[PDB]
Order: C-alpha cells, then sequence, then structure tokens
RNA sequence: GAUGGUAGUGUGGGGUCUCCCCAUGCGAGAGUAG
RNA sequence: GAACUCGCUGUGAAGAUGCAGUGUACCCGCGGCAAGACGGAAAGACCCCGUGAACCUUUACUAUAGCUUGACACUGAACAUGUUCUAACGUUGACCCGUAAUCCGGGUUGCGGACAGUGUCUGGUGGGUAGUUUGACUGGGGCGGUCUCCUCCUAAAGAGUAACGGAGGAGCACGAAGGUUGGCUAAUCAGGUUAGUGCAAUGGCAUAAGCCAGCUUGACUGCGAGCGUGACGGCGCGAGCAGGUGCGAAAGCAGGUCAUAGUGAUCCGGUGGUUCUGAAUGGAAGGGCCAUC
RNA sequence: GUUUAUUAAAAACACAGCACUGUGCAAACACGAAAGUGGACGUAUACGGUGUGACGCCUGCCCGGUGCCGGAAGGUUAAUUGAUGGGGUUAGCGCAAGCGAAGCUCUUGAUCGAAGCCCCGGUAAACGGCGUAAGGUAGCGA
RNA sequence: AGGACCGAACCGACUAAUGUUGAAAAAUUAGCGGAUGACUUGUGGCUGGGGGUGAAAGGCCAAUCAAACCGGGAGAUAGCUGGUUCUCCCCGAAAGCUAUUUAGGUAGCGCCUCGUGAAUUCAUCUCCGGGGGUAGAGCACUGUUUCGGCAACCCGAUGCAAACUGCGAAUACCGGAGAAUGUUAUCACGGGAGACACACGGCGGGUGCUAACGUCCGUC
RNA sequence: UUUUGUAUAAUGGGUCAGCGACUUAUAUUCUGUAGCAAGGUUAACCGAAUAGGGGAGCCGAAGGGAAACCGAGUCUUAACU
RNA sequence: CCAUAGGUUAAUGAGGCGAACCGGGGGAACUGAAACAUCUAAGUACCCCGAGGAAAAGAAAUCAACCGAGAUUCCCCCAG
C-alpha cells in the first residue's frame, strides 16, 4: 500500500551569518515564514527570503513573537 | 568516405562566433493556455548548449 | 471540467489572451479590460472559442 | 535560574560487545538553591 | 597444467593428497574391489537472462493469395424501367478440312449471348499464407503489486540519501476563491486560536495567510541585476527598468491564488497574426517568426 | 490391419457401419501466374469435405453467443460523379485604398452508388451450452 | 468360402539377457506376432523443400527433418562467452547519481590521466560569525499509559513515541580572520579513458528474529 | 581467465614446433613537428618529368539575426536603465 | 468460288562455348533502425535475355535568369 514519496525539495538557509551577498541572492528557501524579511529583504511568492541590497546577512530574535528575521547589513 | 551530418541535429543547433551552439527552447510549442507568461517570455530567446551536451553536439556537426 | 477559452481584443488588432473558463457555471460570455501591446492601451477583450 | 551531578557525544583505546567501559575534549534536559 | 599424488581434525571461494596442527608410513610390482580424486563423456536439456531463433495458435497488429461487390473497358441493336434481337464474346454440342491426329487452327451449323468471362479501379471477407509484436522492476521467475507528481517519517540538528520500508494525497478548483483599500476575529464553555485555511501532510499565518464589504482586472505586455536547483532537457525565486492599468487620502501595494501536487519533450499538423522568405519576374503556394490548439 | 527406421505397438491411426454437408457436370474440390491435368472416359445408388466408429438399445433440452443458410423493407456505406461555397491569378474600374469579368487553377464535397454490416428469420450427428438461450433427460457413476 | 485356424520359407519386432571404445553408428541369443492378404517381393517409373508423401508418429524425404542437402547473399547479426603476443619508467580509478523497452548494455555527470592557464586557489589548526531540531531530555501540545482525589472536565503523582516538542547538545556543514605546513595539494578549459556486479569490518539506522558470511541506506 | 572473493573441488591448456587477434582507406577533430603567414593550399588535369604549370575550389582574416537586413556591432522591444 | 492455311524442295543465316566489363527483363533477405511494420540493406545478391570490343548515351520541346550558355560521356569541385 505504501512505496510513495515526493522529490526533496532543496528548502533551508542558502547563505550564513555573515557572508557577503550580491542584491538578489536566495537566503533561506523554507515553506512559509519560520524565517521573517528583516532590513533590506524580501519575502517572495513561495517565502523565499532575499537580498534587495549587497551586504551581509544577520539573522536575528526580533519582535514581541521572539521571531527570527533575516536582514542584510550595509 | 565524408562524415554524414546528422540532419536532425543542424536544424536545432547553430555555431555561435566562439564555437559554442545556440539552440531554441524547448516546452514552448503547446499546452501555453496553463503556462505562465513570464515562464513562456523566457523561453523565447535562443539559449547556449551546456557544457555536458556539447560533446554530443560536436559528434552530430562535424561541419558545423 | 473548466475549458480553455480566447479573449480577444477589442482593439481590431488579434492580440488574444487564453483563459480557462466553467462553461456550466459561467454560461455568459467573460469580459475584462486588459493591456493590448500592439496598440499599448488597456481595452476591453471579450470571450471568444479558442 | 545557577552550582554540582547525571544523560548524550567528537577523537583514540578497550570489554563480558543487542550494550557498555577507559583517556581526553565538548557537555545538556529536567530538577535544586535562588 | 605439472606432481616427490597418505589418514584425521580444523581452515579456506563455505565438502582439501597439496593450507594448519597432528597421526601414520622402508622401495617397487601383481591380482582384485569401486568409497574419493566434486572421476571420464557432452560450453546444463531444468531455471533465469538476450529488447536471441524457430515453428505452432488465435476475435494480437499490419499485410496479402483466394473468394466476393460494384464502376469503367472489351460491349452492340430495337422497343420499353423490362423484354426482344444478333453481330462482338463463350461453347469441355454436331459436322467439314488441314490430317493417318480425342492437341491445335480454320470453316459450316446449333446453343448461349451483350450475359458470361477477363483487365484496371473499388468496398467486403480473408491465420489460407507471410512479416512481426507480446515492457520493466522483482530477495529466482511467474502470479499479485508497482511505474509521473505532492506531503510526512526512515534521513544520523546544512543539502542530498535506499528497500516489494512505514503513512496519506494529486492528475484540480476559482473572473472570484484574483488585486487593493477599509473593517472584522475562532474552536469551545471556559479562555485565547486548542479555530479557520477551496482539497493530503508539513511548515506557516493576528500586520492575519482567517473573515467581510466596496471599488476593480496587475490572472498586465516588453525586460531583468542577482540567486536557487538540476548530468542535461529543464524547473524555481527575483528587486529593479520601460510602457500602460487598478485600488488607496497618501506611503504604497498588485506581473494571479498561505506555500509546497493539479502534469507531457520532440515530430507532424490546425487556427489567427505578421516591417520575414517568395526557385525567371510580379504575385501566390509553401516555409519562417509571434500567439495559440 | 497401421504407427513414432534407431527408447512409445498402445486405449493412438485406420476400419466396415452411421450422419451432416457440399457438388447438375466445363461438378464441387485439388495441382497449376496459365494452358491444362486429376476428380472420371465417373454423373447424385456418383463424387468431395467433415465428424462418429462393428453390432445391440439408443441419442434428451438450448438458435441467446460464434459460424453457416435464407431474407432484403429500413439504416450505414467504396470506386465513380463533381453540384454548391471559399481561395489564387488578372482584362478591366478605381488619383489612392481596394474592387474585379473571363480563362486557367487550388480547394470544398451536394447528388449517384453494390455487396457487406446493423437488421428479420432458420439451423446443434454446426462450433458450443445444459442453474438463463436452456437449466443435464435415458443410461452410467470413487 | 474366409482381411478363418496351427505352423516353416517370407514379412515383422512384444519380452528378457548380452553388447554399449560393440562382431554391429540399432545387432546377437532365447522366446514372440502375421504368414491367401488392407500380404510380401524384384526391376523400372512419378511426386521436391513451406514443397512432397503420411491407416497421422510432426512420421519419412540418402546414418540429416517443427522445414533436406549443396553453393551463394556471407566476414548475416552476436549489448553474449572466450582470447588478445617484447621491455622499463610516472600517475592511478570505479563498482555512485541521473536517464534509459533500462536493469550483466549505454549516455551525461562524479572519480583516473595528460596538457594549458590562473587566484594565497585549496587543506589542517586556532579564533570569530551563522542556521539548526538529531542524540539526550521532557510531557504543555498530538497521541498513548498507570494510580489517587472529585465526577462532565480538570488536578496531583508516573511512564511511553520514527511520522509528539513549552527544551536541546556533541559533531558535521556554511562563511570570515590568522600563522605554520604542504612538489598547486585548488579551480577552469581542452586531448585520452576506465567505471556504473562491489565485499567485509567499525559506527548510525530501515528491513529481517538488534537471525544469516542476509538485505537496503548513510559515513569511515 | 572470471570474479566481492579462487590452492580452489570454477574456466582453459597432454607436450613441442610452426601459424594465430586493434588493421586498411577516406573524412573529421585535437596534440606534436615542419613550411609559409593575414594569408595558407591547390584538385582533376597538363607536363617525358616526385620538377614546373594548373588557385576551379577549400579554410581563414566578422559577427548578429529565423530572415529581409544591419554590421564592430547586431538581435531582442514601441524603447532599453 | 478466287483464295488462304497447308505441303515439298532450294538458297542464305542462326544454333553452341567463353573471365570480366555493358544494356535490358525480373528481384531477395539477413542486417541497420539498439524491438518493429514506414524506412534501410538495395535495385545490392541472385536468376533470365541480348550485345560489342567496348557497351550505353548523344546534337535541346536542355539549362539559365532578362545576362547568357550550347549534343553525349568521364574526372575534380560545388557539398555531406
Ligand atoms: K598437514
Ligand atoms: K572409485
Ligand atoms: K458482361
Ligand atoms: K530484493
Ligand atoms: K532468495
Ligand atoms: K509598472
Ligand atoms: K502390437
Ligand atoms: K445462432
Ligand atoms: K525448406
Ligand atoms: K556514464
Ligand atoms: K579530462
Ligand atoms: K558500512
Ligand atoms: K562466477
Ligand atoms: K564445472
Ligand atoms: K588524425
Ligand atoms: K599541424
Ligand atoms: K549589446
Ligand atoms: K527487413
Ligand atoms: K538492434
Ligand atoms: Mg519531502
Ligand atoms: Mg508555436
Ligand atoms: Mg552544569
Ligand atoms: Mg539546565
Ligand atoms: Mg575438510
Ligand atoms: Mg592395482
Ligand atoms: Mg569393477
Ligand atoms: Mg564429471
Ligand atoms: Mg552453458
Ligand atoms: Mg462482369
Ligand atoms: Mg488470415
Ligand atoms: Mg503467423
Ligand atoms: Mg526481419
Ligand atoms: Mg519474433
Ligand atoms: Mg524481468
Ligand atoms: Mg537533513
Ligand atoms: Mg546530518
Ligand atoms: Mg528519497
Ligand atoms: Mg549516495
Ligand atoms: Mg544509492
Ligand atoms: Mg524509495
Ligand atoms: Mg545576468
Ligand atoms: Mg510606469
Ligand atoms: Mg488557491
Ligand atoms: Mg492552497
Ligand atoms: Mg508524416
Ligand atoms: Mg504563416
Ligand atoms: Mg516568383
Ligand atoms: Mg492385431
Ligand atoms: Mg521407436
Ligand atoms: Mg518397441
Ligand atoms: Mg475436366
Ligand atoms: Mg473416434
Ligand atoms: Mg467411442
Ligand atoms: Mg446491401
Ligand atoms: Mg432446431
Ligand atoms: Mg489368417
Ligand atoms: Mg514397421
Ligand atoms: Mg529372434
Ligand atoms: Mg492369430
Ligand atoms: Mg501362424
Ligand atoms: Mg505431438
Ligand atoms: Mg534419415
Ligand atoms: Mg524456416
Ligand atoms: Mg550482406
Ligand atoms: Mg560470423
Ligand atoms: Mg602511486
Ligand atoms: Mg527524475
Ligand atoms: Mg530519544
Ligand atoms: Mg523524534
Ligand atoms: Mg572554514
Ligand atoms: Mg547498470
Ligand atoms: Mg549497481
Ligand atoms: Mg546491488
Ligand atoms: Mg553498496
Ligand atoms: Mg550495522
Ligand atoms: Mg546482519
Ligand atoms: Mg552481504
Ligand atoms: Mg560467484
Ligand atoms: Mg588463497
Ligand atoms: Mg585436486
Ligand atoms: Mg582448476
Ligand atoms: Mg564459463
Ligand atoms: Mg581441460
Ligand atoms: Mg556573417
Ligand atoms: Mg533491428
Ligand atoms: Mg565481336
Ligand atoms: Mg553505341
Ligand atoms: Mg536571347
Amino acid at each position: 500500500r505504501n512505496g510513495r514519496d515526493s522529490e526533496a525539495k532543496r528548502l533551508g538557509v542558502k547563505r550564513f551569518g555573515g557572508e557577503s551577498v550580491l542584491a538578489g541572492s536566495i537566503i533561506v528557501r523554507q515553506r512559509g515564514t519560520k524565517f521573517h524579511a528583516g532590513a533590506n529583504v524580501g519575502c517572495g511568492r513561495d517565502h523565499t527570503l532575499f537580498a534587495k541590497a549587497d551586504g551581509k546577512v544577520k539573522f536575528e530574535v526580533k519582535g514581541p513573537k521572539n521571531r527570527k528575521f533575516i536582514s542584510i547589513e550595509a | 568516405p565524408k562524415i554524414k551530418t546528422v540532419r536532425g541535429a543542424a536544424k536545432r543547433f547553430k555555431k555561435t562566433g566562439k564555437g559554442g551552439f545556440k539552440h531554441k527552447h524547448a516546452n514552448l510549442r503547446h499546452i501555453l493556455t496553463k503556462k505562465a507568461t513570464k515562464r513562456k517570455r523566457h523561453l523565447r530567446p535562443k539559449a547556449m548548449v551546456s557544457k555536458g551536451d556539447l560533446g554530443l553536439v560536436i559528434a552530430c556537426l562535424p561541419y558545423a | 471540467i473548466r475549458e480553455k477559452i480566447k479573449l480577444v481584443s477589442s482593439a481590431g488588432t488579434g492580440h488574444f489572451y487564453t483563459t480557462t473558463k466553467n462553461k456550466r457555471t459561467k454560461p455568459e460570455k467573460l469580459e475584462l479590460k486588459k493591456f493590448d501591446p500592439v496598440v499599448r492601451q488597456h481595452v476591453i477583450y471579450k470571450e471568444a472559442k479558442i
């Protein structure tokens, strides 16, 4: 009755804290927002977080909800 | 005897200035309504044959 | 169940869009203002056969 | 929310080897004083 | 293959004269016996595999001889659609001649007669005959199950990761269920999402991603810095730029939908469009390009 | 009687007998691109094919399926025939946009059209079946 | 009279032994059947290979038969098996992924080699910047579970979980900085491959019986 | 030899001598080497000629675009930051 | 019935053989397509007929492109 699975989706963190990015670079692929778009970061339609500026990646526990934000530091 | 061109290949590839090959993209013949405009717009321009495929193409086109 | 249809320009060019439609639930012909890139203006587009 | 101990564990070695132990490094969670 | 060719218990490509340990054994015939030398003989016939072969079967596929249908031809006349007619044609009736000849031909006559028959074309039938096809995975093969896609676990805290491992889904829906602005907040009978999400599971969701209303078509066209993921074909995310549009007071937001399934390369062809091509030339046909089936 | 020369001699094959069916003679049928030839110098008491297998007593029910036979109202339907529409070209007429005869041409495919098939019957010593076409009779039975 | 009877010749071939590098590529010996017939035999003739002939065994057609023999197409094709010959020096795999009428074949990629070119390009270690949800743990959640108090719910105490998480390591991985060391150890492009049957052992697991010198992954 | 693995009780060889398996033609690409160099080279053929003649061709010095066409640009688009 | 078929004799020629090449009449399959049917192998092998020192072909109802060429045959290009 079993014997099915789907293709693994290659989700996860593509650029970790302190790595240099160009604008456009994907930082995390995810289902929903485990991570949230901080400063200089967009959120794509599949909740991909991507750099809007050149700079370094910065993850932070920020908000009243203890939520994890991806931002690009100049 | 002269090597014979693979004539199917010659209808699908053209040699560029620096010796690579441009081809037309797959997936833009039919079943177009369900496809996104963005997808279809990016399939219009001709693309280059990749590194892995060049050996296969060159074999087919000895008079490229 | 959904059937493919042609949204065709009122501008008189031949730019058509394509979409689907549930003809059983929506028997009336669909009409929408959409960008015609020949005349380069938003015009009325009206349903026609695919 | 310490401290201490315990669990786990990288490397090397060992045993009675379904599981452990020793050397060394890292060291929780829970609970406790607070 | 070469031999200076013992037993045993172990070992070991897993059943040893040849390895280890050990026991026994002076050298060499002759007659006997067949327990072993996985003895000799035949590149296992069983079994599986090969996109091997053959022959056989059939309502497997494609053909096809044969049989059969009609049209046209050979093939005509007169009356009316049918009937009559004779002259084509048939005769495996009779007779005559070549001729000594149950062949054959020619002649005369009878009978049949535009029929029959044959050619070309054409529908049917057609294992009579022929060429072939008849998947793969698989704790042997078959039978059963499975084959693409999505979600979770196995998966060893980056990614990825197998089994006929453990559990479920998809092959859509929606011109609103899309866009925006402004409001609004559940299950349950005590509280805070324990509800909701168009449809599985997981991750998300209050700034709600839930729900409602008004106004709308951004379910825009041309592009795209950069990046993710693939052997590749591809697939995905994407600021920003140009044009034009919607909502909003404006900042802004909008290139379909909370996200992750809802899919099919190429060929061949259809449809519309087209500052392209047009085999002497002008056209056209066909081809190209764009959109789409 | 016959048979697997060389591992099978049999319950297998054949057989007289039986039945069905074809065949009117230039027979059906067979060998042959054909001419011919066999059938047969035979003619339905004959000949071919098929099944059964001396003899005795017998051989039930089913025609829905497949085949065969008969039917031809109705439907569908080939070559053939080429209506009718559309396109291409261009003598002309347009100041130009276009329009456009004839001829030629590309295409469309009305009408005509047989058998077959669907359809209506028959047929089981046809292939078969015998709890739906009909439900296994007689006889026999570990 | 008779496909009548008994039985030699003659024609067969039921049984057994022998023989089985035979006396013999089918016989001999002792028995056995038919023996006036659908009998047997001499000579000659005819039928030809998808063809013949067949009282039917796929029998027989020159010791050959589910398509004779000889020559030719012909060196058919063989993803299969076998074999592949002198010497030295340098480097040195893979038995994986993806796809495949694919699975013992093949292609791209990975890994080997040779050449060309170029960044402190790469590695180890130290320090710095990261994201984890595994081990362990726990029980608020999803479930499961025991006991007590009250009796619908909840509470106290106690366990359990690959598809539980109000926690959470070691390691590993990504990035940055620095020294030392290392024949550039790295990356790119180009010539040539082989390989895509792996095995056992350690560790982490699925499966199996925490059975297998079992089977399937990850990693050394 | 074949294999994960063979003293293997897997394969092959009784022995010796002789023979017995990556070739050849043409095309194409890369490397080395030689000539000439923005050029290089001729084919058939002629020629008594390994000479010499023969430059028909071929490759190269330009690309882009499906194509018309444009050209150190060109294509894309109404037009490119 | 004229005749014509037929009959007889004469003269002349043919016949049969031979390696390839050549023109014509027929015409496979293995094989390749990683199966296979279109397609391929290939108008090949093979069979048959006929001829000659050669055969066949041959003086445009040919090309070309508005400029022109000038029968046929063979070689090198064009061009995989
Ligand atoms: K010993
Ligand atoms: K013995
Ligand atoms: K007639
Ligand atoms: K298995
Ligand atoms: K097994
Ligand atoms: K815009
Ligand atoms: K007998
Ligand atoms: K019937
Ligand atoms: K044969
Ligand atoms: K490969
Ligand atoms: K290489
Ligand atoms: K292992
Ligand atoms: K083996
Ligand atoms: K053996
Ligand atoms: K070469
Ligand atoms: K050279
Ligand atoms: K450019
Ligand atoms: K063939
Ligand atoms: K093949
Ligand atoms: Mg998944
Ligand atoms: Mg298209
Ligand atoms: Mg502590
Ligand atoms: Mg603690
Ligand atoms: Mg032993
Ligand atoms: Mg002896
Ligand atoms: Mg003996
Ligand atoms: Mg033996
Ligand atoms: Mg064998
Ligand atoms: Mg007729
Ligand atoms: Mg048939
Ligand atoms: Mg057949
Ligand atoms: Mg074949
Ligand atoms: Mg076959
Ligand atoms: Mg299989
Ligand atoms: Mg992971
Ligand atoms: Mg890990
Ligand atoms: Mg997986
Ligand atoms: Mg792996
Ligand atoms: Mg694997
Ligand atoms: Mg799996
Ligand atoms: Mg770019
Ligand atoms: Mg604008
Ligand atoms: Mg939706
Ligand atoms: Mg959804
Ligand atoms: Mg076609
Ligand atoms: Mg067109
Ligand atoms: Mg023209
Ligand atoms: Mg008898
Ligand atoms: Mg016998
Ligand atoms: Mg016998
Ligand atoms: Mg007769
Ligand atoms: Mg019988
Ligand atoms: Mg009987
Ligand atoms: Mg009829
Ligand atoms: Mg009846
Ligand atoms: Mg008698
Ligand atoms: Mg006999
Ligand atoms: Mg005897
Ligand atoms: Mg007797
Ligand atoms: Mg007797
Ligand atoms: Mg048999
Ligand atoms: Mg014989
Ligand atoms: Mg055969
Ligand atoms: Mg051949
Ligand atoms: Mg051979
Ligand atoms: Mg070495
Ligand atoms: Mg795949
Ligand atoms: Mg645990
Ligand atoms: Mg867990
Ligand atoms: Mg590092
Ligand atoms: Mg393989
Ligand atoms: Mg493998
Ligand atoms: Mg394996
Ligand atoms: Mg393995
Ligand atoms: Mg293990
Ligand atoms: Mg085990
Ligand atoms: Mg094993
Ligand atoms: Mg083995
Ligand atoms: Mg050994
Ligand atoms: Mg031995
Ligand atoms: Mg051996
Ligand atoms: Mg072998
Ligand atoms: Mg041997
Ligand atoms: Mg150019
Ligand atoms: Mg083939
Ligand atoms: Mg002569
Ligand atoms: Mg001549
Ligand atoms: Mg002139």
